[PDB]
Parts: structure tokens; sequence; C-alpha cells
RNA sequence: CGGAAGAUCAAGGGUUCCAGUCCAACGUUAAUCGGGGCUGGGUGAGUCGACCCCUAAGGCGAGGCCGAAAGGCGUAGUCGAUGGGAAAUUGGUUAAUAUUCCAAUACUUGUUUAUAGUGCGAUGGAGGGACGGAGAAGGUUAUGUCAGCCUGGCGUUGGUUGUCCAGGUGAAAGGAUGUAGGCUUACAGUUUAGGCAAAUCCGGACUGUAGGCUGAGAUCUGAUAGCAAGGAAGUGGCAAAUACCAUGCUUCCAGGAAAAGCUUCUAAGGCUAUAAACGAAUCGUACCCUAAACCGACACAGGUGAUCAGGUAGAGAAUACCAAGGCGCUUGAGAGAACUCUGCUGAAGGAACUAGGCAAAAUGGUACCGUAACUUCGGGAGAAGGUACGCUGUUGAUGGUGAUAGGUCUCCUUGAGCUUUCGACAGUCGCAGAUACCAGGCUGCUGCAACUGUUUAUUAAAAACACAGCACUCUGCAAACACGAAAGUGGACGUAUAGGGUGUGAUGCCUGCCCGGUGCUGGAAGGUUAAUU
């Protein structure tokens, strides 16, 4: 439907990899739902940034790090991020 | 025949192998084959229920027609093959209608001859006949015990039975064990003696030749401790006890036959 | 020298795992006993 | 160090990976450093692997069988990889990912639409997939080495513009082609005791007519890529794998997975070509992995499967020195006693040591000569014991590859260049030429066990166990025997030339007497004898 595509993109990634990729290949890096396929991401980007056409989507699951605090051992959420290529 | 090996190695000094240059050097007929994995002499409980089994060479099962229910249809011996599942050789049959089967091979049976099954069949090695259509005194093998069940007795290399006579609806036979036996006259048998008559004549030569056949070493009971065998125990060498199996059963003459329903099918045995 | 543990994940989950416990009457008694003690680790 | 202490993984671990920052604790010392603390970043796939389809051992197992209960077994099935089943390589790029990103060039498999032609369809039938050990002769390549070519250099000390020195320099998958090899008569027709029914498909029986499949590598294309000093080269010889041809070939017995994918046939009742567009999900991907990250409580001298495999010598994956790459093993500084450990050398003697030549010393290579008792004729045997070995020059013989010519991935003769293996003669230097590392000590008598093997993980490796062979005995098949409570199993889809138990233990010569005891086998005249009545 069109009420599940609003929850596919969790937020853009701001890093040296994401900033270097944009300037050279114009590929947006996003943090996506833990259940979003490559098709859902493709259908979420083009609906929600009108005027762009996605060539490909490269997804990956990256695991959260164990960051201990105080007396406890705790881990960060795992998350999924996608590289999406837009038509030049 | 037998061929002694030259003593080029200590393991080859007493290797006397049986050699048959007339048996197929190719592969068995594919469709009459079945996968068959070793059991290590273990039952469905995973327990060793027969010792000294384990190892050996992988081998297929050849489906031997022990029944021979293709009567009045002639079959020609296509080839005589070696069988790893038994000591006897096996003849690849080629029935008129093209159906191919394996049977135990008679000693006097070559490639090209025709074999017959049924009641109106010639008395020649290979043919399968009911015991009433076989004249007395001929040498037979592949003896049936139940009607229609297939050959049970005299199926090993060199096996043969003497059809001594008839006393009604039974057929008096003299088995190679020396036991005279009556069998229903409607049961079938094959004419001739079983091939590979020089099998007992061989010599393995080395411990590894018995390992190739799936046989594991056997430890004498007097080489054990008393917690493992009744023969176990002793300072030095000693027997001390009457000979007995590891389960406590005499092994020097104790007769072990429990059947009381087949007791009337046995005429006598032989004393020597 | 070779030591006693020598881990294997498929072998661990197949002899001590959750589904291995639940496939026997006595394995379910193991799980019930871990739960009654309040253990945070039921199965390996 | 360099058959790793270098690289790629699997397992296992799980962020240890990269950067910035800090030095309390941790690191056997210090620490500004770290696999430590803290804060950020990092793992990109239709083609790699998993998942998926298929099955092995082995599980579970509608109904079924068995069992006080719990449960045990088992059919159809359904799971279960360590195996079978589709497909890409080169190069660049990040601090950290790369067959994933980017560039170039490919490949595999689907969906939808259209144009034609048109009998399609299986969980079933038949093919196929599909397989053992050893060995041998080749043909190759990866790779190496020299040469060519390009770019630099003219050398702190005699000489070095040359036949000099250094560095660099060889593009793959794929597509054409079809070679060295390997296999191999083809078609048509008639018909049918068979493949559980059916079948045009297989199998079987008859009648006429007379190169193909596979396949390394080379070649062409791919191919004006990329790659250094700021805009260069990029092609010839020789050598050569354990990798490929090759799941081949030849042999032997110990006789060599299964199932599916795939090709065909029909049973009940859409398919094949042509393209055009579109797609190929999800999970893993960092990093260690002969280890400081795994198993050993430790940053522990242990253990840990697979893959890659440079040079000079060398038979070699031994050994020595090096390459690429990676390290100096997380306390140092002194001194240079006894004593301890690990080594080197040792006058004269040479086992006098000692329980005992324990340890040490010694031998050690290749070729040729020569070699005893005894023997099962194989052996013993490398018995024992000798001689030669470096370098330089000349010279004889020889295998391979083959440019140039003479008579189309071709054939024949000649043979340049390179290379192989053997000799002879002459000279020459040293104490010493198998110069280093590496690398048998050998004999005589005698007990034991035939031998190869096995064993007390962690004080015993042996004469102990096993062993081929021998004997006795049991067992006629629902076999004896064994597991089990039984069902169900093994024995065995075996059948007395078989299977079990027991003893002995190759082989040669052999294996005497005793049946009183205790077993075992056979017999029943008599005596005694249970429940029961």
């Amino acid at each position: 439907n069109n009420a599940r595509l609003y929850q596919v993109l969790r937020g853009p990634v701001f890093s040296e990899k994401s900033q270097m990729l944009g300037d050279s290949l114009g590929v947006q890096v996003f943090k996506i739902d833990s259940k979003a396929t490559k098709l859902e991401v493709k259908k979420a980007v083009e609906l929600m940034f009108e005027g762009v056409e996605v060539l490909k989507v490269n997804t990956l699951n990256v695991k959260g790090k164990t960051k201990r605090f105080g007396k406890n051992i705790g881990r960060r959420n795992d998350y999924k991020k996608a590289y999406v290529t837009l038509k030049a | 025949p037998i061929v002694k090996a030259k003593p080029t190695s200590p393991g080859r000094r007493f290797v006397e192998k049986v050699v048959h240059p007339h048996l197929y050097k190719g592969r068995p007929f594919a469709a009459l084959l079945e996968s068959k994995s070793k059991t290590g002499g273990r039952n469905n409980n995973g327990r060793i229920t027969t010792r000294h089994i384990g190892g050996g060479h992988k081998q297929h099962y050849r489906i031997i027609d022990f029944k021979r229910t293709k009567d009045n249809i002639p079959a020609t011996v296509e080839r005589i093959e070696y069988d790893p599942n038994r000591t006897a050789h096996i003849a690849l049959l080629k029935y008129a209608d093209g159906e191919r089967r394996y049977i135990i091979a008679a000693k006097k049976q070559a490639v090209g001859d025709t074999v017959m099954s049924g009641e109106a069949s010639p008395i020649r090695p290979g043919n399968c006949l009911p015991l009433k259509n076989i004249p007395l005194g001929t040498v037979i093998h592949n003896i049936e015990l139940k009607i229609g069940k297939g050959a049970q007795m005299a199926r090993a290399a060199g096996a043969s039975v003497q059809l001594l006579g008839r006393d009604g609806i039974y057929a008096i036979l003299r088995l190679r064990s020396g036991e005279t036996r009556r069998v229903h006259v409607n049961c079938r048998a094959v004419i001739g003696e079983v091939s590979n008559t020089e099998n007992n004549l061989k010599s393995l030569g080395k411990a590894g030749a018995s390992r190739w056949r799936g046989i594991r070493p056997s430890v004498r009971g007097v080489a054990m401790n008393p917690v493992d065998h009744p023969h176990g125990g002793g300072e030095g060498r000693n027997k001390g006890r009457h000979p007995t199996s590891p389960w406590g059963q005499k092994s020097k003459g104790l007769k072990t036959r429990h059947n009381k329903r087949t007791d009337s099918m046995i005429i006598r045995r032989a004393k020597k | 020298m070779k030591r006693t543990f020598q881990p294997s994940v498929i072998k661990r989950k197949r002899t001590h795992g959750f589904r291995a416990r639940m496939a026997t009457k006595k394995g379910r008694q193991v799980l019930a006993r871990r739960r009654a003690k309040g253990r945070h680790r039921l199965t390996v």
C-alpha cells in the first residue's frame, strides 16, 4: 500500500562514505527499515523525492556495537542501510 | 583356478587367489542394481549384534532372480559376472522378450547357451524345475523350501544337493551338511552344481585381505579379563573353564536347535 | 594438545538446542526446571 | 621467516577492522603505543556462499504394530550435507568493502507482450547424471628465465660509452575455430510373451541402404584497457608443474553412493521458434584464522581442516641463502665468579666408564667395481669393502625444441638459435672438490615372536593383542547367535565352499598315551522323582 512506504526510510546517513559517494556518483545513503526489501526502497525513494529515478539499490544489514555504560553491558540496535543510485 | 603369488613381499608369500578369465570385466547391468550400505553388524538399536563386521569395500546389490517365474520363455546367458554380494558367480540372462535378469550361475554354464524355466524344461545346468519333474540322482542347487518363495538352500560357490528320491508329496534330499531332508515336491530346484567350485581353495595371505572383505579382528576370550569373557582371567596363560562363548554358552558340542515345527522335515543327519 | 571442547554450532544446537529439548518428554522437564529456577538462559 | 613467522578461506570467535582521542585499570617493565577506555565510521552481489531443488548416513514419522504408564519400532512420507543441481573476468577506487562499488567486455535464468507454427500434459516408464584403487605415455598451460623494447645512469676506490649497470615492460572471462588427445558404424522400415497400465520413447527379433561426438592448449577477436619518471615500451627463444586434456587411457580385484535438475515417452485430463520490454528476492560479506582475536583459566614454546606455492643450488613441498610480503617473538642495562643448561675444541690413551658404550663421537651422496653364511629362491644386500668426484681448455656421442629454405591450427628433408644426457684427453689450485646445510655406522653368536600392523591418552610398545593359516564344534533358514520388555532388528536381501562360538597362530618336520573326574553327544532296562488328582 501507500501507508507502508512512509516507514521505509528511517533517515539519511551522514558520513565520509556517504558524502564522498554523493559528490562523485550521486548515490543517496539512507537508514532504512529492518524489513525493507530493495523493491520497497526503490518504491519509497521515487514516491518521496519526486523527480528522481532509482537505478539500483544496494542494501546491507549492519550490527549494533556493544557499548557498555555504568555497571551494565548493553548493545546498540542493529540497523539496515541502503545505497540508492539516481539517474544523472 | 588357483594361482600362487610370488614371495616378493611377506604379505604376498601366501596369497592364493581364485582367477576366472571367462567372467565379465565390465560393469554390472545398471537396472538390476541397488544401493547397499554397510551396517557394522549393528541393529536398529545401534548395538553390535554380530561382531567382527565393519569396514570393507563399497558394493552394490545385484538383484538375483531366486524365483525364476518366467516359465516357458527361453533366456540366453548374456554374460557371467562376478558378484561381491556372494561367493557364487551370476549369469546375466537375456529372455526372448528382451527382459534381463541375474541368476546364480551353474558350474557347467557358459555364455550363449539357453536356459529354461518351468515344468517342460530340459535337464541341463541352469534350468529351473519343480522337484517332481527332476529324475532321481541328478545334482541340483537353488532349492526352494516354500512354494513360490525362491531358492533358499545350496546357493554358495560349489553348492550341490543329491535328490535321493521321493516318498509321496515330499522329495528326499541330501544336503552338503550331511543332513537328509524332505521338501515338498512342488518346490523348485536348478540343475547342476554352483560355479566357483575352487573358492574354499583360496588363501587370503595377509591380514589386510580380510579387512578388505568387511571383517574386523577377533580377540580370543582367554586374551581378556574375567569382566569381559568367562575365559578371561589368569596369571599367564590359562583356560580354567569349559570352552564357552562370551555369553556363557558351551562351544564344544552343545547343540542349539529350538525348532519344533520343522522337526518332521528332517530324516536324519550324518555321523563322522 | 587437542583439548576437550572443540566447538561446533550445528552440533551444539542439535544436541542441546531448544528444539532438541522440546522433542522429548525429559527435555521438556529440563526446560521446566530451568524456568522454575528463573534462569535467563534456557538452552545453549 | 620466506611449503612461512607471506597470502585465501572453512570452523570458531564477534567488532578484535579504520580513524580521532585518553593512559587510571589491562599489557608480566615504561608507554606518547595497543586486540585497553571513550567517541564516530566501516561490511553494497542475478554470477562468491547461504537460502532454494535433490538426496546419503541418520532422524521424525497420518494410518500400522508392540508395550503397566512413560513410551519402543515402523510404512507412505517428511527432514537431514560432509555430496549432486544456472551463470564474469580483468582493471581502478576507500583510512577501512570489493568477482559486490565504478569502467570495459560477458554470461545464466525468468515474467509479460506480440508474430507465426502447433498435441500439450506425471509424483509414472526409459535415458542421463553416475562416480573404485593403482599405473603409464604424452600434449599443454600457470609459472620461471634469458633475450628484445622503454626509461634512467656513467659511479666517494683501480677500471666502467659498453658484449656496461638499474628499474620497468607480456590484459582476462567470453565469442569464433576445432588442434594434440579420447570415444565411435549411421539411417530407414516391419514387428512385439518385456519396461506394473499406455507409449511414436527404451528393450527384443528381422529386411535394405553406406565421417560424427567430445576435447586441453595454440591462433583470431575481445583489445586504441590499465600501468612510471609527466608523457614509454608492451614481443621472441628456452625451461616447466603435483594444475588442465583426464569422470580420459591401460590394468587389477577388494568390484567401486543416491536422488533430483536435464532429454524423451505417453496416462488420467498448453507448447516450440522470433524478438521487445522488464526482472532475478532474502541472508552473509568488516577482521583474526600455523592465532595475542579459535580450543588450552594467561597476549600460554601445545593443538587446529582446506587453498596459493617465486629465485639460486638441489631428486625434492628436504636443506641453505634470498624475493613479494611480514617480522625482531612487551622488561632492560651491566658484569663476565662458583654452579646449572645448551654448544665448540682437546695432548696421550681409547670403554679402563657404567647395571648397560647411556650419552657422545663416528658413518652418511652419486656412479662404477665387489660382496659371505644361510634361504621360503623373493631375499639376505646399501651385506662387508673399495675407486672417482673441484675448476680450466680442447674434443667425441646424443635426446628435445625448432627459425631459414625446398617439395593448410597439416605432412616430409635440411637444419640457425636455445637446451638435455653421457664420455675422452690435457692442464691447474688447495690440508681438504659428495668441501657448507643436508646426508646409513657396520659385523659374529644366541633367546623370543613368522612377517606389515595394535596396545596401557598421561611412568610398561613388548615375548603382550591382532594376523593370514589350522582344528573342533554349532547352525537346514523364522538358521545358530546377538540387541530388545515385545514389536522390530542385525546375522543377511547371506544359505553349510555360508554364518556363529572356541582354541591355536606363517612356514618346514610334526602333533604320543589316558574317557577314571568334570563337561559334551547318544541310549532307556531299571531305580528315584513336581505340580496335579
